[PDB]
């Protein structure tokens, strides 16, 4: 009979939607302060889905970092759960890169540094995100230089120190790690593989692994079969390629960690190591990357 | 991830894959989309007869707003 969200917050327009959530702008009425309310209708959830919802809420409460969405409040009502986050208004990172038109390695390095700081924080708190991908990288605001914010802890899991386990087949196909595809025990390194996929896209605007046949895609991932083809990779610094190679290492025990990646010279010495040259082809490809993503989901939604 | 798909986003995405043309071609759909998704639009997109039409021009705009 307690209805604290209904009593104290006013909902406005939809900011986004998930498979089983809607995110609406809300205002804490007494304060006049805006937030984002992630709302899950709980009336028809299975027992396992309740457990996943409770897990996301616990993990979101735990994570306080400048590059991670920040939970303000959490409210349970009869048929609804509300996760109330600080509002981020900059939209998706990849949409912003295209909209601002110009992009260099130095920009990509600054961006992946923030993603790695967020990932490191998760890992230091015993959380593996498992779903790092462009759609979960938001920007804090429309201000130039706004912070990247890692979002959507709906697939995140809790690990104990460095122990690996079969935590299940979860994630998004193009970002899945070899160890997950092999059904091997896994842990924190899965996030660094995904970071390597993201970094590759930030440099050239298309994904390292891509095949319409998903069986073949997974074969390519498991084989680590990516390339740095000419001409676009000819102008990418050796240090950027080196960091990608170390993230896209099939053996998760040899794959670079978030802490180590933050010390890599292309990150830590970005001002002297990363190229400042604008990469027009990268932005043009990213525009098509974003378009293919949108149509893939919209063509399936219409089917 | 955000699952919201709007008509303006779908039309603009098709227009991007059509290299900014006001229509899209079958071979462009086959290059850019999964073979299954490439055949779907090819079967359900009406012929484009607007400004700058060519043989094979498909009206992704009419297709898109029919749904979204
Ligand atoms: N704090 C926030 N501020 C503003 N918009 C937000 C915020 N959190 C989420 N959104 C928007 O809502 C969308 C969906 O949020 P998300 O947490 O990814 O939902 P989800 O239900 O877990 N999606 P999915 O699991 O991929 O089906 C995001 O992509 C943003 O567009
Ligand atoms: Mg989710």
């Amino acid at each position: 009979t307690c209805t604290r969200f209904t009593e104290e917050y006013q909902l406005f327009e939809e900011l986004g939607k998930g498979a089983f959530s809607v995110v609406r702008r809300c205002v804490k009425v007494l304060a006049g302060q805006e937030y984002a309310a992630k709302i899950i209708n709980t009336k028809k959830l299975s027992a396992r889905d309740h457990q996943k919802l409770e897990r996301e809420a616990r993990i979101c409460r735990l994570l306080k970092h400048p590059n991670i969405v920040r939970l303000h409040d959490s409210i349970s009502e009869e048929g609804h759960h509300y996760l109330i986050f600080d509002l981020v208004t900059g939209g998706e990172l990849f949409e912003d890169i295209v909209a601002r038109e110009y992009y260099s390695e130095a920009d990509a390095s600054h961006c992946i540094q923030q993603i790695l700081e967020a990932v490191l924080h998760c890992h230091q708190m015993g959380v593996v995100h498992r779903d790092l991908k462009p759609e979960n990288l938001l920007l804090a605001s429309k201000l130039k230089g706004a912070a990247v914010k890692l979002a959507d802890f709906g697939l995140a899991i809790e690990v104990e120190g460095e122990q690996q386990a079969w935590f299940g087949f979860a994630g998004t196909p193009g970002y899945l790690s070899p160890e997950v595809l092999r059904k091997d025990p896994y842990g924190k390194p899965v996030d660094l593989w995904a970071c390597g996929v993201i970094l590759y896209i930030l440099l050239v605007g298309y994904p390292p692994f891509w095949d319409e046949d998903q069986h073949r895609l997974y074969q390519q991932i498991k084989a680590g079969a990516y390339d740095f083809p000419s001409p676009e990779w000819d102008t990418v610094t050796p240090e950027a390629k080196d960091l990608i190679n170390k993230m896209l290492t099939i053996n998760p025990s040899k794959r670079i960690t978030a802490a180590e990646a933050l010390k890599h010279p292309w990150i830590s010495h970005r001002s002297t190591v990363a190229s400042c040259m604008h990469r027009q082809e990268t932005v043009d490809c990213l525009k098509k990357f974003n378009a293919r993503r949108k149509l893939k989901g919209a063509i399936l939604a219409a089917m | 991830s955000n699952a919201t798909d709007t008509a303006e986003q779908v039309i603009a995405s098709f227009r991007i894959l059509a290299s900014d043309k006001p229509y899209i071609l079958a071979e462009e759909l086959r290059r850019e989309l999964p073979p299954d998704q490439a055949q779907y639009c090819i079967k359900r997109m009406p012929a484009y007869s607007g400004p700058g039409s060519v043989p094979g021009a498909l009206d992704y705009a009419a297709f898109s707003s029919a749904l979204y």
